[PDB]
């Protein structure tokens, strides 16, 4: 039988012969498009890293926000399709700062991931017996670094489906294959924080397609006595010529 | 609320091998004296009773699910004869919070429920709770003017904790009949009449 | 009709430095009648906290009974986490207060 | 070698009676991992296996406690296995406020051969893509289960789910006799899961990351078994 | 397969008045087990082939017997959940005939709950149909009873029921009984007469080993409510029906 | 061939047209002949009695029917569809109008409650239309007698001599080489059943025929005399007797 | 192509709803209806198709209406959805009026009953009105007007229209010889040469037409929603020398 | 050409759509249904007594014959018999049943067939409305003795339609019967019947289906319903016997 | 294809289609554009005046207003946009009385998009064929600023834009013709950069245009056909050439 992907596909609640739904496998290669994104974590620093994707010479970008805080001891980035951000981390932060009510203390970061995870899947039954608020799985891969106290810092990977891993080093989004090895081989256990802001900011260089610069790209990098800052440009432009007073020699 | 057929005064005590209960056979509308083929005792299965007092009404809506809730339990148990049975805290929970959804809501039972029996390892068991829900437990209770004249009585008879197996079942049933005289001879709503359960341990269970 | 009575008790409870304590009566009254000898009032809540409910008895114990439940789904969620004794300052803030009125 | 209609709604039949989403459901279990159970007089375990994207990342949550007398092992789409869980976490706890009681695990099978089957009528909803077992020791004795999407769940000695699963049946297919009298002894029946499990293997080599216990006993609550506390047993 | 534009819903009318999804629900309890449920001078007797597909399957605590309030008993052939579906709403309701009547619900005010529902569901089109046959039966105030139930939602009343694969066979070991006791049977021989049944209706499945189930109500051996089998009645049963079949 | 735009009744076809509403009054035009035309002094709503069998009692159940004294029916087409629409639409005097008037209402604010009573059902996906049509014929004291038509559409075009059903225009052929303008009601009455005779088959007597008319009031129908003011109905059937004399009268 | 022509809320790829258009023509089957705006006094018009000899044509005007003193319409759509929202528009009004207790000016309602058409082209199955209108107004802010409502949603204030069928000419035969002064019973000449010159049959009849008019011309000044009835047309027919 | 664009072209599984032709074609389907028991009723008017029969059929011997019954007492002074399907019967069975007393809680007497088969025959219509249910495949009759109109029988379909007939009979065999008493009541011209006993008038009615019929009836094969002042009920076996001796 | 039909469903590669095809309806619909300097924002659109009938005082206006500092623009069609204004200045105005300090304009057009992003969600809704331009200033700030909107449910700050038709003209010449880091200083020079960035594509008409522009103070003005006559015919002549 070869029709088996052909009609089984849009619907998202048909299960296909081969056991598999299709409509959320699509949701996955969305955030393959969009600009990549980065994350390193460490014993001393957490680090993230993306593009912007320079379309025109006038725009103001500082407003097309990948990178966001959430709590002052958390923050993301986005890989995916744009206006179905906003609906998540306008949910994601409302849980955090709930739960300094509820509970008055830092949340944790992986119940963070856990409350998203339970809310783009909605297109069916959550966990507490919800019915639906929507039909359309969405694409907005996120990559969660944060801080708490029981087990340091950490990052995750939190996909539509539901199900997200706590990955070490991660890159997600158009130019993750050329990267996701490059950082399987470059991680140790007893790096720096900034024996990593250069390294993502070489990987970076030659994944993209145009050349690098301060303009074309930024990061941040939590810690635990600090919080989230998104770094300055004249501050990022400090790192990228020191990289190449490295290079040549 | 507030009620009409309003029924008396139930008794209890616990001893070695078991416990007892009993109460009155009594329907009240006021001084007068209706009805006097009640019961006040509400078996369930063979170790458990519950005793009521208070609206004769709502008496009647207790016996009606309880005879469900084990009825509702047969299924689908097979095992539910010997061990997966009602013991007696499967079951006084239910009639504790039940109360205390009942309160809130503002409509409750004006009654006042006794529970005796014995679990499954053999232990005493008895609780006690009123309309708005409160709970206690000790080796003897008593409900209305029963705990207001007899229970300091039966305490002599049992004083605390240590004195449980310092007892047995011919003292014990010796000790509320004589209580029970009292309720007759000066108690204003009370019968002659009587109703008796025990409990054992080994030999099981009987009534009136 | 009258919702909520009275039953007795007096508590009190205490820190040292590196401990504390806490202290209560065993006795249940209804009007001058002794209505049991001993019936606890004070319960080891897990991750090593006490507390106590000291007046009216049911609301003394369903508040509890709340209490006993919200700390277990504390774990479930948050990964076996030691509950601390702030968020039980205004967690408790919590389930009082939804009963205002 | 043609396209079928009937085969798009759990509402209609088969022109035979075979209700098919629920016959293409439980095949997606054959591209889940496996795990398996066992049974004795006085306990119960099982035995997971993980399965990763890359080195770097982190491993996937296999078993998931419910209450201290119960837990499950799942096999199959997680995003329904954490809700079934989420089910029977609040059945578990509904009792014990209402009647303080221990639930009867062999009526929570029952609670949820309801719920699969609520969403195989009606249109919406999906049959739950998920197989998952349960465990326990109750006042009746130890428990196992096997529970499937369709809704049929049965009670057994131990038994494996998911992809490359038969070389274990085959193994619990001889040591019935076996396994169950082992009483008092924990630690050995645990080294049969371990054994049995590996039967079902293709080239694996059964790392302490890959694996995850769970065990229940007589006195011994729902207590799991994850990572450098379980080299004991390689 | 006479219409393939009739067939894809529910709720429609063929040409030939009639709704095919009905007419291949009832091909899913052919690929069911059997059970059977006799009627008696007192009471009557329910019985079914209960499959084991392994070795690892504990005895008799895979039951499939639904017990009803004390006096009426449910037994499935087909789908199980369907089935037990049912029964959960069969096992409430008599209740709300208790809680305004006070008498436990008779067997016929009971069908009528159950065999008005069903046929709800064969009439929409958001929804699919039951894929059982149950019997159910026993004691009330007039006498015995005992029906058949069936997805179109009929249901008559019937001495003897058989469902399944093992429909043809054990429709002729029913009909020989009623010709030899019209006086009714008493309930200590239609017991053992039941598993002469499912051991001669098992060979269309000589392959696979098996294990019988027998769930009985009748007033003088048990004072008029619903119970199982255990020990020398059923075990008695046993040997005398392989016997009599070698 | 089909058309694609017919199925479904929201939909718009290139022309500006809507699919099923086009087939509706085709429903009423395979349906029997019925009609009613005007006079000076009264108005006339007729038709006849298809009997299926002859033992069907062709008495029990009224092509006519009344809607307040003033005012009655009778369609051309499907039947439950009109014994189903009356029921609530008389009430709609005694509910929208009447209790809020103190008065029964004039004729054509019925129609617009019954017009939109046929609307509702043809708005949304889910229900068939009302296959029938109407003939609402009646009086009032500031515009006069009248008569009405309303289609399914919820259109009432009026009208002053007319009929519908299959036997239409062999009958509207026949009305103004017979219809006038100062008509009077007797004179208007054995033309509406002559008109009959021709759209008919077999048998042509009072129990294969039932009609109406408007008059003055009829007082003797009305119950409770003693009141000076209350002038009682305007609407009566006529017997079989009644119409079967004027047969043998033409 | 795929054809997406089957709900109002499909977005063929070039941007376009279809199904929108075709309600723009379900409307030519409609009958015509004019409103030439003056100097003093708006003028409208009408014209019928169906006009058989035995249904009274005399008092019943379908298309021509009353919102109240100071405003009428002139229909050209389907007859079943203009009560619907010709009641609608009554009905907003006077809760208008009575809350702010002064008049209604034009340019709400047509800027209101005109969202009503677009709250349908948009959400549910649902269906668009085909309807359109000819208001003719007069209020404080601007005095005379005159306004136009698609079945879209979508309304603009104009001069003199012809909205239903032949417009085409009707505009063209207009445009070339409106002057801007226009006093009123120069303006009904021009009405009815469109309406005689632009139509099917040559008879033009007293009772297949009715034509209103708006009215500030009396003294102690106020408002005259003057509607004609068959007597006068017949003086404004005769006098032009059909 | 007649169904070719109907079973082709749609027009068959939605209620809610028209033909062409005008013919809605799903109600026109349901009447098929009525048929699928092979099975034959009958009902006549009297003096004061009224009386319905049905055949009931021989079927394997496991059934239980006591409950097999297409005759279902309603209320008091009413009765109905069904032609089609079991439980396409009872639902129309039951929503009457708590129909008729309602009414005698809200208005003070027991309704008659009148509007018992005007009310229920005015909802078989709104189901051909709407899509909330498929139009039940019945064909059913009713019985009374009422106080202001002596007896009535009446009829309804699942489009809607009733009326009271005289005497009628339905089922796959209409024709057979219908004639052999059309042509009985041309002979004498009386819409009722004589014999003013409820039991004399059974024999009359036995009698004409089975000449009429085809074959010859036993007491089991037949299940026989009767309508008189007060009370409505069904019959013992005997009236036969003390019919083939008299010829 | 089949993937082109509805909003809930995706390709096999990851685009939603529906969106991508209201984006092709903007550009079947006039122009609009928006710069800003330090002390001015502006705003233009070619309008039409093709029909001598139509009463010419209440022109067809692109731009609306949704609070005394506030200005807006839009393109596509007009049937949504009037709905689009009648809940945005609704809730400018529903939240001065909540919090008695007026919009940051940040916060408004996280309100015309949020609106966007509900009908993009279900079936049985319809998107809007539209695509605004924002303008004004906050209050007590200097700070000029515009942003877009688009049905996506997505908005971005901009030094300069230019949509609806003939967009891909206007744009590049105003890559040249600007710089960010050198914006025009006069209420003058914007309208100059902006009037010539029309006259590309519009056929050197002068009654077919219309500018508003936007000032602290609270300050909004439309300008004089007369007052454009003469910032159109003095460009004329710098093209003698």
């Amino acid at each position: 039988m070869f029709l088996t992907r052909s009609e089984y596909d849009r619907g998202v609640s048909t299960f296909s012969p081969e056991g598999r739904l299709f409509q959320v496998e699509y949701s996955l290669e969305a955030i393959k498009l969009g600009s990549t994104a980065i994350g390193i974590a460490t014993k001393e620093g957490v680090v993230l890293g993306v593009e912007k994707r320079a379309t025109s010479p006038l725009l103001e970008s500082d407003s097309i926000e990948k990178i966001v805080e959430i709590d002052r001891h958390i923050g993301c980035a986005m890989s995916g399709l744009t206006a179905d951000a906003r609906s998540m981390i306008e949910h994601a932060r409302t849980a955090a700062v709930t739960h300094n009510l509820y509970y008055d203390e830092d949340i944790n970061v992986e119940s963070l991931t856990q409350s998203v995870c339970d809310l783009a899947l909605r297109f069916g039954e959550g966990a507490s017996g919800e019915e639906r608020l929507m039909s359309r799985p969405f694409g907005v891969a996120l990559l969660i670094a944060g801080h708490d106290a029981d087990d340091g810092y950490q990052l995750f990977h939190a996909e539509p489906s539901g199900t997200f891993y706590r990955y070490n080093a991660k890159a997600i989004g158009s130019g993750s294959e050329g990267a996701q090895a490059e950082l399987l081989n470059e991680w140790h256990s007893s790096l720096t924080l900034k024996e990593a802001e250069l390294l993502v900011l070489k990987i970076l260089k030659q994944v993209m397609e145009e050349k690098l610069d301060e303009n074309n790209a930024q990061l941040s990098c939590i810690t635990k006595q600090d919080g989230f800052k998104i770094y300055d440009n004249e501050k990022t432009a400090e790192l990228i010529k020191e990289l190449k007073e490295k290079e040549a020699a | 609320q507030q009620p009409i057929v309003t029924g008396t005064s139930v008794i209890s005590m616990k001893y070695d091998n078991g416990v007892i209960i009993a109460a009155d056979n009594l329907g009240s509308y006021g001084s007068l004296l209706r009805f006097n083929g009640v019961e006040r005792l509400i078996p369930v299965g063979d170790n458990t009773v519950v005793g009521i007092s208070g609206d004769i009404s709502d008496m009647q809506h207790i016996e009606r699910l309880l005879k469900d809730l084990v009825t509702e339990n047969a299924y689908d148990n097979p095992l539910a004869d010997a061990e997966e049975a009602l013991e007696p805290s499967y079951i006084f929970e239910y009639l504790a919070t039940v109360m205390y959804q009942r309160r809130s809501k503002m409509n409750p039972l004006w009654n006042a429920i006794i529970v005796a029996g014995v679990q499954s390892n053999g232990d005493q068991f008895l609780r006690y709770v009123n309309l708005l829900g409160v709970t206690y437990s000790s080796p003897t209770l008593a409900t209305g003017f029963g705990a207001h004249m007899a229970n300091p009585l039966l305490r002599k008879v049992v004083d605390r904790e240590s004195d449980i197996p310092k007892t047995t079942v011919q003292v014990a049933e010796e000790a509320i009949v004589n209580a029970m005289r009292v309720l007759y001879y000066r108690d204003a709503r009370s019968s002659r009449n009587f109703s008796l359960a025990i409990i054992d341990k080994n030999t099981g269970l009987t009534f009136k | 009709f009258n919702p909520y009575g009275d039953n007795g008790g007096t508590i009190l409870g205490i820190a040292g430095e590196d401990f504390a304590v806490l202290a209560g009566d065993t006795r249940n009254i209804t009007d001058y009648s002794i209505n049991s000898r001993y019936e606890p009032k004070v319960f080891d809540c897990g991750d090593n906290i006490v507390m106590s409910a000291n007046g009216f008895a049911a609301d003394g114990d369903a508040l509890v009974k709340r209490f006993k439940n919200s700390v277990k789904w504390y774990h479930f969620d948050h990964n076996d986490k030691k509950l601390s004794i702030n968020s039980a300052a205004r967690n408790i803030q919590h389930l009082l207060y939804g009963k205002r009125f | 070698m043609f396209r079928n209609n009937y085969d798009g709604d759990t509402v209609t039949f088969s022109p035979t009676g075979r209700l098919f989403q629920v016959e293409y459901a439980l095949e997606a279990i054959k591209q889940g991992s496996v795990t398996v159970g066992l049974r004795s007089n006085t306990h119960a375990v099982l035995v997971a296996l993980k399965r990763n994207a890359d080195e770097l990342s982190s491993y996937q949550k296999k078993i998931i406690k419910c209450d201290e007398h119960m837990g499950l092992s799942l096999a199959g789409l997680a995003p329904d296995a954490r809700v079934l869980s989420n089910y029977l976490r609040q059945q578990c706890n509904y009792s014990s406020l209402v009647f303080n009681r221990k639930l009867a695990v062999e009526r929570a099978g029952h609670l949820l051969c309801d719920k699969a089957q609520k969403n195989t009528q009606s249109y919406g909803g999906r049959p739950y893509g998920v197989g998952l077992l349960i465990i326990g020791y109750d006042k009746s004795g130890a428990h196992l289960l096997e529970f499937q999407p369709s809704g049929n769940v049965t009670e057994l000695y131990g038994t494996a789910i998911g992809a490359r699963s038969q070389g274990a049946k085959t193994y619990l297919e001889r040591t019935l006799d076996t396994f169950i009298k082992i009483d008092g002894n924990p630690d050995e029946l645990i080294k049969a899961g371990v054994e049995a499990i590996s039967q079902s293997l293709r080239d694996e080599s059964l790392t302490v990351d890959n694996l995850s216990i769970a065990i229940v006993g007589k006195d011994t609550p729902f207590t799991i078994y994850d990572g450098e506390a379980v080299a004991k047993y390689i | 397969s006479i219409g393939t534009g009739y067939d894809l819903s529910n709720s429609v009318f063929s040409p030939d008045g009639r709704n095919f999804q009905v007419e291949y629900a009832v091909k899913a309890v052919e690929n069911g087990t059997t059970s059977i449920g006799i009627k008696c001078n007192d009471g009557v007797v329910f019985a079914v082939e209960k499959l084991i597909t392994s070795k690892l399957l504990v005895p008799q605590k895979n039951v499939k017997i639904q017990v009803v309030d004390r006096h009426i008993g449910c037994v499935y052939s087909g789908l199980i959940p369907d089935g037990r579906h049912l029964v959960n709403r069969g096992r409430e309701e008599a209740a709300s005939f208790k809680k305004l009547y006070k008498t436990p619900i008779p067997i016929p005010a009971f069908a009528d709950r159950l065999g008005q529902y069903v046929q709800a569901h064969t009439l929409y089109n958001s929804v699919r149909p039951f894929g059982v046959s149950t019997i159910f039966g026993g004691v009330d105030k007039n006498g015995a009873h005992l029906y058949m139930l069936e997805p179109s939602g009929s249901y008559w009343g019937y001495k003897g029921a058989a469902t399944g694969k093992g429909r043809q066979s054990a429709k002729a070991e029913l009909e020989k009984l009623v010709d030899h006791h019209p006086e009714g049977l008493s309930a200590r021989e239609a017991v053992k007469q039941a598993a002469k049944i499912i051991y001669l209706a098992h060979e269309d499945n000589k392959e696979k080993d098996f294990e019988l189930e027998i769930s009985w109500c009748s007033l003088s051996e048990t004072n008029g409510l619903h119970k199982f089998v255990k020990g020398d009645l059923l075990q008695e049963a046993i040997d005398f029906a392989q016997k009599e079949i070698n | 061939m089909t058309d694609r735009y017919s199925f479904s009744l929201t939909t718009f076809s290139p022309s500006g047209k809507l699919g099923q509403i086009d087939y509706a009054l085709t429903a009423v035009k395979q349906g029997v002949t019925s009609l009613g035309i005007k006079a000076t002094n009264g108005v006339v709503i007729a038709t006849e009695k298809k009997s299926s069998s002859p033992l069907a009692m062709s008495e029990t159940l009224s092509k006519v029917s009344l809607l307040t004294p003033d005012i009655g029916a009778v369609y051309s087409g499907m039947g439950p569809d009109y014994r189903v629409l009356v029921d609530k639409s008389r009430k709609v005097a005694h509910t929208s109008y009447k209790r809020i008037y103190g008065e029964y209402p004039p004729t054509k604010l019925l129609v617009s409650e019954v017009a939109k009573i046929m609307q509702e059902a043809t708005q949304s996906g889910g229900v068939r239309p009302f296959g029938v049509s109407l003939l609402i014929a009646g009086h009032d004291e500031f515009n006069g007698f009248s008569l009405y038509q309303v289609d399914p559409s919820g259109s009432y075009f009026p009208w002053k001599a007319t009929a519908i059903g299959k036997g239409s225009v062999a009958a509207k052929t026949f009305l103004e080489k017979r219809w006038n303008d100062e008509l009077e009601l007797e004179d208007a009455i054995h033309i509406a059943l002559l008109t009959l005779k021709e759209s008919v088959e077999g048998e042509f007597n009072g129990d294969t025929i039932e009609l109406a008319i408007i008059g003055d009031e009829n007082p003797d129908l009305l119950g409770y005399t003693g009141i000076p003011t209350d002038k009682g109905p305007r609407f009566r059937k006529l017997t079989s007797q009644e119409i079967n004399d004027r047969l043998e009268a033409l | 192509s795929r054809r997406y022509d089957s709900r109002t809320t499909i977005f063929s790829p070039e941007g376009r709803l279809y199904q929108v258009e075709y309600a723009l023509e379900s409307i030519s089957h409609a009958g015509t209806a004019i409103g030439i705006m003056a100097s003093d006094g708006i003028v409208l018009a009408a014209e019928r198709k169906v006009t058989s000899t035995l249904l009274e044509q005399d008092t019943s005007t379908e298309k021509l209406y009353k919102l109240n003193d100071k405003i009428a319409v002139a229909v050209a759509g389907l007859t079943a959805d203009a009560e619907i929202l010709i009641n609608t528009a009554r009905i907003h009004a006077q809760n208008y009026l009575k809350t702010y207790n002064e008049d209604i000016p034009v340019e709400i309602l047509v800027r209101r009953l005109s969202d009503i058409k677009q709250g349908y082209t948009q959400h549910g199955g649902l269906r668009p009105f085909g309807v359109s209108f000819i208001y003719a107004g007069y209020d404080d802010r601007y005095g005379y007007q005159l306004y136009t409502s698609n079945p879209s949603g979508n309304y603009t204030g104009w001069k003199a229209i012809s909205v239903g069928a032949n417009t085409s000419a009707a505009q063209t035969l207009l445009q070339m010889d409106y002057k801007d002064d226009m006093k009123v019973d120069d303006a009904i000449e021009l009405a009815l040469k469109t309406l005689s010159k632009t139509t099917d049959s040559s008879a033009l009849t007293y009772d297949r037409l009715e034509f209103a008019t708006i009215r500030k011309g009396a003294n102690d000044g106020e408002v005259y929603q003057k509607i004609f009835k068959p007597q006068e047309i017949k003086d404004i027919l005769v006098k032009t020398g059909i | 050409s007649g169904a070719a664009a109907a079973s082709a072209a749609g027009y068959d599984r939605h209620i809610t759509i028209f033909s062409p032709e005008g013919r809605l074609y799903q109600v026109e389907y349901a009447f098929k249904a009525t048929n699928q028991t092979n099975i034959n009723s009958l009902a006549v008017r009297g003096k004061d007594c009224t009386v319905v029969i049905s055949q009931k059929k021989v079927p394997d011997k496991l059934l239980d014959p006591t409950t097999v019954s297409y005759i279902f007492c309603i209320s008091r002074t009413i009765g109905m018999v069904v032609n089609g399907p079991i439980p396409d019967a009872r639902n129309a069975a039951l929503r009457a049943k708590a129909e008729a007393a309602e009414f005698r809680y809200k208005y003070g007497y027991d309704m008659p067939c009148d509007v018992l088969a005007k009310r229920m025959a005015n909802l078989s219509q709104i189901y051909t409305q709407r899509a909330y249910m498929r139009p039940l495949g019945v064909i059913l009759t009713f019985v009374s003795v009422d106080e202001e109109l002596g007896p009535s029988i009446y009829k309804t379909d699942p489009a809607g339609y009733y009326v009271g007939y005289k005497a009628t009979a339905t089922g796959p065999k209409q024709q057979e019967i219908t004639t052999n008493l059309e042509n009985h009541f041309k002979k004498s011209k009386i819409d009722h019947i004589n014999e003013e006993s409820w039991e004399k008038v059974v024999e009359f009615a036995i009698t004409h289906m089975i000449d009429a019929l085809g074959t010859e009836f036993s007491k089991n094969d037949l299940e026989v319903g009767v309508a008189t002042k007060d009370k409505f009920f069904t019959l013992s076996a005997e009236n036969i016997e003390e019919r083939l001796v008299a010829i | 294809s089949g993937y082109d039909r509805a909003l809930s469903i995706f390709s096999p590669d990851g685009h939603i289609f529906q969106v991508e095809y209201a984006l092709e309806a903007v550009k079947r619909g006039t122009c609009a554009v928006g710069v800003k300097g330090k002390n001015c924002v502006v705003l233009g659109c070619e309008r039409r005046s093709t029909l001598k009938l139509q009463d010419t005082r209440i022109t067809p206006s692109k731009v609306s207003k949704i609070d005394s500092h506030v200005v807006l623009s839009f393109s596509g069609l007009n049937a949504d946009s009037r709905i689009l204004i009648e809940k945005a200045r609704v809730e400018a105005q529903s939240h001065r009385l909540t919090l008695e300090d007026p919009v940051t304009v940040e916060y408004l057009t996280r309100y015309v998009a949020g609106v966007q992003q509900r009908y993009t969600q279900s079936g049985g809704v319809r998107p809007f064929g539209v695509s605004t331009l924002i303008a004004g200033f906050d209050p007590r700030d200097d700070e000029p600023k515009l942003y877009q909107t688009e049905p996506s449910g997505i908005y971005s700050s901009w030094s300069a834009q230019t949509i609806g038709r003939n967009s891909k003209t206007v744009r590049e010449f105003l890559e040249k013709n600007y710089d960010r880091k050198e914006p025009p200083a006069t209420v003058e020079e914007c309208v100059k950069l902006t009037v010539r960035s029309l006259l590309e594509v519009v056929q050197t008409g002068a009654k077919n245009i219309e500018i508003t522009v936007v000032k602290p103070d609270s300050d909004i003005v439309a300008l004089s056909s007369e007052e454009i006559n003469q910032y159109v015919t003095q460009i004329e002549q710098e093209k003698q050439e």
